[PDB]
C-alpha cells in the first residue's frame, strides 16, 4: 500500500476487529483479543463522510436534454444539439469516472496512513521497554496487564514505571 | 513467550470491489454506488399531478380538434405529456401544420390550456358556416365532419362570398393559442363551387403579427381521398392583444382556441402505462425512486432526477482494502 | 536542565480558512482568493473607445432614423453599444422589421457606421418624394415627420404611379447596411389614393440577392394611431455589388445607407441602465467593470474585453500555507 | 493530519518561527530560539507557488455567453443556446470547485509531510545521543551548544564527538 | 563493514515531464499520449475512395453544370472533397434555396444513383429542346444547360399550355431532385418564352407543397444575365409521389439521384493518393496508436481526441538522478 | 520528495540497477552488486500501467465538430456552433493538461513511498545489530553472508542470531 501498512508489513486485516477500521490485537497471560481505536476511526469516518459529501454535492447539477423535434430542413440545428447533448454527456461520463478511480486510489491510502500512523504513535511510547517485530506487533520486555494495555491504547502508557524490569530481560 | 500488543486494520466478509487508478477489482470493507439503474416501468404523477395521455391522438390531432380526439376536447391540466408512437388521429385532412415543431415546443410546455369559443360562426356575415365538413375528417359518429377549433367557410346557396371580418381583443391574464387555415383547392372547379370568383385572399393581423396568404390551386397525390391541401397555422394572441380577421374566401376560421398557461416541460413519446403511481422523478423510459447522484436510465426526464452518464456503475470506497484471514 | 532542540511549524494570527475534500473550515496561515466578486456598476471605454449610449432610441430607432432620433444621426465608432431597457423611440409606424435578431446579431460586431445618402431623391421619377411624413412619426420639432433613412414615396397629382427604378453600384470595400420597405395600407381607398390603381410591386436585387414583394390590404389593430402597417427590411450590399430598386407602387425606398466596418473585436449589445463615465476598462461585463488580477468571477457571463472565467462560486480559494495551529494565549 | 506530524504528533503551531513555514526550537545553556529550516521552507513555496501557477494557467480560457436575441419562432433554438451556456457554466463552476477541495486536501499533506521529513532527518542524526520527549522535542544527554545547534540544523551532527558524554548522562538517570 | 543499501534505479534519460508542484522534471520512462504528427493528403476510408470534385462545386456536381460532366451519374463516396477554387458552380445567376441544408443532406451520404425522373416527353406540347443559354456553356458547347434540368419553353405557334407531370417513387430509396423558376428581366422575354398571362410553378407530394410564379425585373448583370433562376431541391421519401404542374416559367425536373443515406465534406488543396487510412483529418492522415492529437477537429474515421496541447507526457518511471561521472 | 526518500535522504540513483525501480545495493567480503527488489518493481509496474490504461480508457471519446455552413442570415447559429466547439474543446484541453500534472506528482510521489517503505523494510529487521550510515545504506556490526544479505531482502534475517556479535563489535569500538 502506499504507506506501506495494509496489505504491507501487516500483511493481513483482522476479522475479530469488528467495531472500528483500524485498531489493537494484544496478548497477555489474562487472554488476547481485539479493541477498535475509536477516535482514529472516528476521525477517518468523518473524513471519508465529508468527502462523499462533497463529491454528491458538487455532482449535484444537471445536464437537461430536451427531446425537441427537427424538421427536414433543420438537419444542421438538429444535429447541433445531438452533440451538445453528447458532448456534455461524454464531459460528465468522465468527470464521474475519473474521479472515482482517483478517489478510491486516494481514499486507500489514507487508510493505510491512518493505520501507519496509529503504528507509529505506539512505537513511540513503548520505545525500549518492547521489541519492534517485523509485523505492526510489538513484544514486551515486562508483564503488561490488561491496565497496562489499557494505557498502550489510551496513550497514557508508563515507560518510566517498566523501564528497569524491561532493561532486565532486555539484556538477560 | 513476551506478551505482546499490535497495530492492524479491520477484515470482513465482503466481496463487494472497486477500481482504482492504479488497480481493478479491490476487494473493500465498506462501500458506496453512486449511480442508479433500475426504473419503474411506467409514468407516474409528478408533483401529484396526473400526466396527459393523447391516447390515440397525435399532439396534432389534439390541439387542432380531430373529431375523433373528442376525447381529449375542452380543458386540460398537466404534469408533462405522453404520445404514444402509433396514435393514428392527427391532421385529418392533408396539408402541413406550419412551425410544427415550434408548436410543439410551446404546448410543451405548457402546463393548462382553457378552451373556450373565439369567434362565434355569427362572426361572419353572408357565408355558410354549418357545411364545411369532410369525408377525410370522419367523426367515431359520422363520417363527414371537421375540426372542433376551426370552421370550413363556404358560399351561401346564393350570391358570391363577400368579404367576412373578425375581431378578438384578448383582455385576459393569458396568451391565447389559436389555430387557422387556408384551403387549397384540387381544381378551379372546386374553387368556384366554394368559394366565388376573383383574386382571393386570408388576411390576419393583430398589434405585432402580419398574415396573407391566397389559395394555390393544383392537384397533390391523394391523401384521405384528398387531392386539394389545407395549410394550417397558428400562432398566439399575447394578453393586451387584438386579432383582425379578414378574408375573401377560402378562409378555415379559427374557431375556438386555448387560454394557455405557463418551469421544465415534458412531451414523452412512449407506449409506457400510466398508473395510479406517484413519484418525483419521471424518466422517458420510467420512475427513478432513488437517493443515488447518478443514473444510467435515461438523459429524458421531468422531476428532480439524478444526473445521466454512460457508466455502468459508480462505486466509491469509503472503508479500506479488505484482507481478511 | 536538559538542551533541547524541536521541530515544528509555522502559525500566525489568520482566521482565513478553506474547504477540503475531508474537511471544511481549516483555517490556514495563508491562503489565495482566486474568485472575483467585485465590480464596478458602470460602463467604460474598451479599447480607449467610447461604448455607443442609444439613450431615449432602441436599435430600431437609431438605424432607421427615427425622427425623435437625431442626436445619433452621424457617424458612429463604437467599442460596444448600451441599449437602455426602456427607451421609447424605435419602429414609429407600425411595422415588423424582418430578420431583426439578426440585424441585431449584425449590427453588434459593430465596429462603427459612416452615414451616407445612397439613393436621391431624383432618384425616382413622376412619382412624389415630399409627401410622406405620419402623425405616427414625430420629430421633437414636427408632429409629421418620417424616418431620415427612408422616402415615403407618393403618387403624385397625376392619376398614375408610374414604373421607378434605382440603382446603386458599391464601387468601395465596405459593405453597405441598407434598409427599405413595403406599405400596406388598411384600405383599398388609402391604396388608391397614395398610388396607382391595380397590381402593385417592389422587386430589388443584387448579383447574389433577390427580393419581390406586394401590397397585403388589411385593417390591423391600431398602433400610433395607424391601422396600416410597413413591412421594414434590411440587407448587406458586398463591397462590388450592385443594387437594383424596381416599384410599381408601395415603396418605402432606401435614402440614407450605412457603410460598415466589422471588428476584429468581439461585438457586443448590453441592454442596460448602468451610467456610461469617462473610465477605461480591460474587462466590461454588462453589470459591471472589472478590474482585478483573478482567475475566476461571479459577477456575469456577458462581457467584452478579457475577463476572469465565470462561475456560479461564491469563493474559490486556495491553500497555500499549513493548518494554522497557533498557542492558545490566556 | 495525514503524516501524522501537524495538528499531530507536533500539536501546535509556532507565533514565534516568523521566517519560515517549517523549523527548529531550540534551548541550551546559551539560549532560546526559533529558526526556519530555509532549505525545506524554500522548497514547498516554490512548489505551492507553481502549483498556484498552474492552476491559473489551466483555469485561462473563457467560455463566452452571448446577447443575441431570439424571437417568438425561435423558442427551441433560443433554448439550445440557453442549455448550452448553462452546460459549460455548471462544467466549469464544477471543475473549479472540485479541484480547490481536492488540491486544498493534498497541499495541507504537502506541509505535513516536510514537516514529519524534517524531524524524521533530525531523529537519525542524533541516534541515542538525545532522548525523544513528546511533541517533536528531543533532550540531548549531553551538552548542546549553539555550533552543535546549528550543526543539527545543517545536518552535519557529530554524534561519535558526542557518544562517549551522552552514553554516561545515559546510564546514570 | 559490510553495507546493505536501499536505492533507486537511474539512467541516461533526459526527457522531462511536468507537474503541478514542479516543471522540467527528468524521469526515467514516461509515456507521450498526443500525437502531432500528419500526412499531409487524402487517402480512403474502410477501402473506399473520397470523390474528388475538381474544378466543381457541390452545387455545379448536383444540378449538373455542363463543364462538371465528369462527374455525371452514380458515385461512391467515403467522403467528399471540394476544391477551395472550383469555379462551377451555379452558371446561370439565381439563388439555390436552403443551399447550406442540401449541403449538409448531401454529407450524410455515401452513394447517390442518377436516373431520368422526367423524361422531356412528360410535358405535352411545349418545346424541350430550346432551353439553353450562354450563362452555361460546356467545354464543347457555347451554350448549354444543366444536365439534371430541363428549361422548357413556349412551342412556335406558339402557346404555352398547362403542363403536369408525376413520378411515383415505386422504391426502396429517397430521391433527391430539383427545380427550378425563371424570373425573366423584360415583360418581353416573359412573353417570348412563355405565353401571355399569370403564370405558376405548383408541385405537391403528401408531405409537401410548392407554389411559385415568375418575378420580373431586371437584376445586375451576372454572366451576361440580367434575368434569374430560382433553384429548389427536395427529397421524395419511399411511397411518395410528385405532382408537378406549370403554365410558365418551369425549370423542370429532369434527372434526379436516388440516394444511399457520419460523412464529410473537406475544402481543402490537399492531395487524393492511392493509401489507406483509418484515421482522417481535413488537414491529413493520422496513423496513430496516440489517444489525443492537435492536428484537427475535423476528420472522418476513428481518430484520437482533438486537443490544444503541444505534448502530454504521462510520467511512468521515477525522478531521474544518474550518478555525476 | 514528499516521502523525502528519492532526491532526498537517498541522494541518488544507480545506473547499475537495470533490471528494476527500487532495489538493494550490497557489500560484504563475497562481493558486492545491485540486485533489484522484484516484488516492490513488479506492483509499481502493474500500477502505472494501469493507470495509464485507465486513463487512456476514460479518455477514449471524441466531440466531433462539423464542416456545416451557415447564410448571412445564420449568424447566431453559426456563431452558437462555433462557440459550442470551442467550449468542448476548451474543457477536454483543460481536463488533459491539469490530469496530466496531476497525475505526475501523484506518480512520483508513489515511487517515493515504494523506496521509502522498502528502507523501513530493512530498518527494523536489523536493529541495532547495524548502525545507520547516511543515504540508505546499513553497516553491519557482524560479518553479513551472501545468506545473510538474501534473508535481510527476502524479510527472513536473524536478529538473535548476529545479536551477541553484534554488541561485541558496536562498543569495542
Ligand atoms: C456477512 O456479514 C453479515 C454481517 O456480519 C452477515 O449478516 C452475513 O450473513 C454474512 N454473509 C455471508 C457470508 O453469508
Ligand atoms: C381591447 O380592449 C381593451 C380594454 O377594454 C382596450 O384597452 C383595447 O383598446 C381594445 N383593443 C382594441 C384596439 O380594440
Ligand atoms: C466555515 O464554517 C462556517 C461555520 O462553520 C460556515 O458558515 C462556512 O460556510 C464554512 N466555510 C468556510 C470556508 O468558511
Ligand atoms: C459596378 O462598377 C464597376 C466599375 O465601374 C463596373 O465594372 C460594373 O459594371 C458595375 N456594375 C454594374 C452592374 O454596372
Amino acid at each position: 500500500g502506499i504507506f506501506g501498512a495494509i496489505a504491507g508489513f501487516i500483511e493481513g486485516g483482522w476479522t475479530g476487529m469488528i467495531d472500528g477500521w483500524y485498531g489493537y490485537h494484544h496478548e497477555n497471560s489474562q487472554g488476547s483479543g481485539y479493541a477498535a481505536d475509536r477516535e482514529s476511526t472516528q476521525k477517518a469516518i468523518d473524513g471519508i463522510t465529508n468527502k462523499v459529501n462533497s463529491i454528491i454535492n458538487k455532482m449535484n447539477t444537471q445536464f437537461e436534454a430536451v427531446d425537441h423535434e427537427f424538421s427536414n430542413l433543420e438537419r444542421r440545428i438538429g444535429n447541433l444539439n445531438k452533440r451538445m447533448e453528447d458532448g456534455f454527456l461524454d464531459v460528465w461520463t468522465y468527470n464521474a469516472e475519473l474521479l472515482v478511480l482517483l478517489e478510491n486510489e486516494r481514499t486507500l491510502d489514507l487508510h493505510d496512513a491512518n493505520v501507519k500512523n496509529l503504528y507509529e504513535k505506539v512505537k513511540s511510547q513503548l520505545r525500549d521497554n518492547a521489541n519492534d517485530l517485523g509485523n505492526g506487533c510489538f513484544e514486551f520486555w515486562h508483564k503488561c496487564d490488561n491496565e497496562c494495555m489499557e494505557s498502550v491504547k489510551n496513550g497514557t502508557y508508563d515507560y518510566p514505571k517498566y523501564q528497569k524490569e524491561s532493561k532486565l530481560n532486555r539484556q538477560g | 513467550p513476551g506478551d505482546k500488543i499490535c497495530i492492524g486494520y479491520h477484515a470482513n466478509n465482503s466481496t463487494t470491489q472497486v477500481d482504482t487508478l492504479l488497480e481493478k477489482n479491490v476487494t473493500v470493507t465498506h462501500s458506496v454506488e453512486l449511480l442508479e439503474n433500475q426504473k419503474e416501468k411506467r409514468f407516474c404523477k409528478i408533483m401529484n399531478k396526473a400526466p396527459l395521455d393523447l391516447k390515440d391522438c397525435t399532439i396534432e390531432g389534439w390541439i387542432l380538434g380531430n373529431p375523433k380526439c373528442d376525447l381529449l376536447l375542452g380543458d386540460q391540466s398537466w404534469s408533462y405529456i405522453v404520445e404514444r408512437p402509433n396514435a393514428q388521429n392527427g391532421i385529418c385532412y392533408p396539408g402541413v401544420l406550419n412551425e410544427l415543431e415550434e408548436l410543439k415546443a410551446f404546448i410543451g410546455s405548457g402546463e393548462r390550456v382553457e378552451r373556450f369559443e373565439m369567434f362565434p360562426k355569427s362572426t361572419w356575415a353572408g357565408v355558410d358556416t354549418s357545411r364545411g365538413v369532410t369525408n377525410a375528417c370522419p367523426s367515431y359518429t359520422i363520417d363527414s365532419s371537421f375540426y372542433r377549433n376551426l370552421v370550413w367557410i363556404v358560399k351561401t346557396d346564393s350570391a358570391t362570398y363577400p368579404v367576412i371580418k373578425g375581431t378578438y381583443n384578448n383582455t385576459g391574464t393569458q396568451p391565447i393559442l389559436y389555430f387557422w387555415g387556408v384551403h387549397h383547392p384540387l381544381d378551379t372547379t372546386v374553387q368556384d363551387n366554394l368559394y366565388g370568383s376573383g383574386d382571393k385572399y386570408v388576411r390576419m393581423g393583430t398589434e405585432s403579427m402580419n398574415f396573407a396568404k391566397s389559395p394555390e390551386i393544383a392537384a397533390r397525390p391523394a391523401v384521405n381521398d384528398q387531392r386539394s391541401r389545407i395549410d394550417y397555422y397558428w400562432s398566439v394572441l399575447r394578453p393586451g392583444e387584438t386579432l383582425n380577421v379578414e378574408s375573401n374566401g377560402n378562409l378555415i376560421a379559427p374557431w375556438y382556441a386555448y387560454k394557455f398557461v405557463s418551469k421544465k416541460g415534458a412531451v414523452f413519446k412512449s407506449d409506457l402505462p400510466i398508473e395510479n403511481c406517484d413519484a418525483t422523478c419521471q424518466t422517458i423510459t420510467g420512475v427513478l425512486r432513488t437517493n443515488k447522484t447518478f443514473q444510467n436510465v435515461s438523459p429524458l426526464w421531468i422531476g428532480e432526477c439524478p444526473k445521466y452518464v454512460k457508466s455502468e456503475s459508480l462505486r466509491l470506497a469509503t472503508g479500506l482494502r479488505n484482507v481478511p484471514q
